[PDB]
RNA sequence: GAUAAACGCUGAAAGCAUCUAAGUGUGAAGCCCACCUCAAGAUGAGAUUUCCCAUUUCUUUAAGAAAGUAAGACCCCUGAG
RNA sequence: GCACCUCGAUGUCGGCUCGUCGCAUCCUGGGGCUGUAGUCGGUCCCAAGGGUUGGGCUGUUCGCCCAUUAAAGCGGCACG
RNA sequence: AUGUUAAGUGGAAAAGGAUGUGGGGUUGCACAGACAACUA
């Protein structure tokens, strides 16, 4: 799962340390199994994961 | 046992790439073809399974090599005779038969059993600027790492 | 040449220098005194 | 540069003009036949295909003779590639004839050696034997097999085997006479192999 | 540096080109090329040069004291050239010219041929003097220590090839 | 051909001197070729010349099965270089 | 020196046959210094490609001797 | 973020040797002219 997201992270300019970091200072308490799940499936909900952590570590 | 994707044999499209090897050091140019021919890049990734894309190198000839590296680095080789090693090479493969080098560092950073043996197999290493492979509508790759 | 890990000068007109890595004295005075260190 | 493909007939001998005795050997070469030029642009090199030895016509194949037909001959028993030859100089239905070659021209020449068999040591190796006496049990036999440190044995002991049947080069014998109408040039000292046997002659590479 | 810092004044006759890093003096002789670096840069109002230094380079000077001596070298060559003066001790030995053709017979159970390049001739008025003529100051150089080579003096009685001022030393070789 | 010890040429840092840092050479029975032999199972299995060119039912039409053949090869017999 | 190892078994030295590797180099190749005139030498540096002998006396290595040689190297490999 | 190392040191070893480079101090001699180089 961690290699799988750290992939999908990367195409979204993240990568996974700091991916993990903004979505613990936002409260999103998602799986790395259901991450990696949407990062293979739903590409879009993936992008809005990945925008709200980008907002919350831009403060 | 329940819900993670795996991917199949022939599922997962592999991508042709063009990358330029003029002032990278060889190491670091190897590290990031040896990630692309993996397909460490692509969620799609499963271990037991080829998902890696094809990877074209060109101008290997000018390939970087920092400190005394061109003179003090070698190459050895033992043909299992007595006394029969070989220490003949240097930064002399870059000069002469600059592919050996480019393909004995990328080989090093790949896994040592069949599947990785395969993976080597779309690594296309070229001294010059040209390569023959203009069919196959291949993509530019651009390193800063 | 002397070649020891002490290399001095020895005379008025020996210099020391370093060719590589590597000190050596130089006289041109008396053949005798030159020198590398190893 | 000059070559030609012959076979072997025999050893004999010969006095000189100052009057000396020397041994030599008759080397018989019909004319030898051009059949194909291999150039760059098509092969990569440059060499010349050459023929010897008419053979008759049930002995050969229908691919065989589509091979020979451009130069217009009869089927070949034995076919080489001459190297280093500056092309111009030849084309497809050339003969080479002894004439090539005149009297002095140090020479090299290549044939397969003859065949011996399963042989020993001794024979094949030229190792020496273990004592015929004093209490002794080691005649003829192939010597230790190496030290016990690495729990092997090494590569190129030599042992028993296959004897002969390899080729062999040897070099700058003189052409001490050649006879045109008969087709034969004589060579002084002894070449490698049976009587009927292939030979190759070149001029010599050490000039 | 103290030479970095110095004037080169060209002589008449200079003509100085500029592309990029290639300089190109010609003179009345010669038009010889060098290529020089970027960090120390040319100059105008001709009949004179100074060239300059940014700093803050580690050794912060030798890079610009070889920069300018190498062309006030070629200034000094192009309009005035250099020379090397080669003497002949050694009972029987003799130089002989024949255009590029020098030859030489010092003890040896041959003669000895050297040949010179474009730039550069020879001059040998009598049987103990030799002179090497060009241009460069490197290629001169070169070649008179490539002819002195043949034959270095000994220091019994100075026999051999040496240039015309060097300093040898004499030891007493006993009678027997 | 590129080098070891050794020896330079030009040259500054360090107005001089200095084979070295930038540039430029010489130099060993040693190193890579040069000579001889093996080698495409080099699964990265390479190249050139020549020779040979279509019946039957269908699972379904598919790198399908089975049958008789071309070029060529082998079994079997007389042997030896 | 010690006693980890092997006591339901790990057979000692010289010679023979067959060698291989290190270099602290015995010869041959290249060099600097000499209290190196030449011919021979002393010593130090680079160099492991190839070469490095037959007898007498002792079970003998070791050793001494005889006649030669460009030279008659020293170690590891279960003191092969 | 700010520096150091050029030795593949990092990634085995001492007495001793050295104009290798970074930082901090103590001073002799310097425009009533220094050190070096060239005349006499
Ligand atoms: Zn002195």
């Amino acid at each position: 799962w961690i290699a799988r997201i750290n992939a999908a992270a990367r195409m979204n300019g993240l990568s996974y340390s700091k991916l993990m970091h903004g979505l613990k200072l936002a409260e999103i308490d998602i799986n790395r199994k259901m991450l990696a799940d949407l990062a293979v499936n739903d590409a879009a909900a993936f992008t809005a994961l990945a925008e709200q952590a980008k907002d919350a570590l831009s403060k | 046992m329940r819900t993670t994707y795996m991917a199949k044999a022939g599922e997962v499209e592999r991508k042709w790439y063009v990358v330029d090897a003029t002032d990278v050091p060889l190491g670091r140019l190897s590290a990031v073809v040896a990630s692309v021919l993996r397909g460490k890049n692509k969620p799609t990734f499963t271990p037991h399974v080829d998902t890696g894309d094809f990877v074209i190198v060109i101008n290997a000839d000018k390939v970087k090599l920092t400190g005394k590296k061109a003179t003090d680095k070698i190459y050895y080789r033992h043909s299992m005779y007595p006394g029969g090693l070989k220490s003949v090479t240097a930064g002399e493969l870059r000069d002469k038969n600059s592919r050996r080098l480019i393909e004995t560092s990328v080989k090093g950073m790949l896994p040592k059993n069949t599947l990785g043996r395969k993976q080597f197999t779309k690594l296309n290493v070229y001294g010059g600027a040209e390569h023959p492979h203009a069919a196959q509508q291949p993509e530019v790759l651009d390193i800063t790492n | 040449m002397k070649v020891r890990p002490s290399v001095k000068p020895m005379c008025e007109h020996c210099k020391v220098i370093r060719r590589k890595g590597r000190v050596m004295v130089i006289c041109p005075a008396n053949p005798k005194h030159k020198q590398r260190q190893g | 540069t000059k070559g030609i493909l012959g076979k072997k007939v025999g050893m004999t001998q010969i006095f000189t003009e100052s009057g000396e005795l020397i041994p030599v050997t008759v080397v018989e070469a019909t004319p030898n036949v051009v059949l194909q030029v291999k150039t760059v642009e098509t092969d990569g090199y440059e060499a010349i295909q050459v023929g010897y030895q008419d053979k008759r016509e049930v002995l050969s194949n229908k691919p065989a003779k589509g091979h020979v037909a451009k130069a217009n001959t009869a089927p070949k028993r034995f076919i080489k590639e001459f190297k280093n030859v500056e092309l111009g100089e030849y084309e497809v239905g050339k003969e080479i004839k002894v004439d090539v070659f005149q009297a002095g021209d140090v020479v090299d020449v290549t044939g397969t050696t003859k065949g011996k068999g399963f042989q020993g040591a001794i024979k094949r190796h030229g190792q020496s034997r273990g004592p015929m006496s004093h209490g002794s049990r080691y005649h003829r036999r192939p010597g230790s097999m190496g030290p016990v440190a690495p729990n092997r044995v090494f590569k190129n002991k030599r042992l028993a085997g296959r004897m002969g049947g390899d080729r062999v080069t040897i070099q700058n014998l003189e052409v001490v006479k050649v006879d045109v109408e008969r087709n034969v040039i004589l060579i002084k000292g002894n070449i490698p192999g049976a009587k009927k046997s292939l030979i190759t002659i070149k001029s010599a590479v050490k000039a | 540096s103290r030479i970095g810092n110095k004037v080169v004044v060209l002589p008449a006759g200079v003509e100085i080109k500029q592309d990029g890093n290639n300089i190109t003096v010609k003179g009345p002789k010669g038009e010889l090329t060098r290529e020089f670096s970027s960090d120390i840069k040319m100059n105008i109002e001709g009949n004179e040069v100074t060239f300059t230094r940014p700093n803050d380079s580690k050794e912060m000077k030798t890079i610009h004291g070889t920069t300018r001596a190498n062309f006030n070298n070629m200034v000094v060559g192009v309009s005035e050239g250099f020379q090397k003066a080669l003497e002949l001790i050694g009972v029987g030995y003799r130089a002989q010219v024949q255009g590029n053709k020098l030859t030489l017979n010092v003890g040896y159970s041959h003669p000895v041929e050297m040949t010179a390049p474009e730039g550069v001739t020879f001059e040998v008025p009598a049987n103990t003097q030799v002179i090497v003529k060009g241009i460069n100051k490197e290629v001169v150089g070169e070649l008179a220590a490539n002819i002195r080579g043949v034959r270095p003096p000994e220091p019994y009685k100075g026999k051999g090839i040496r240039y015309v001022g060097e300093f040898v030393r004499r030891k007493e070789g006993k009678t027997g």
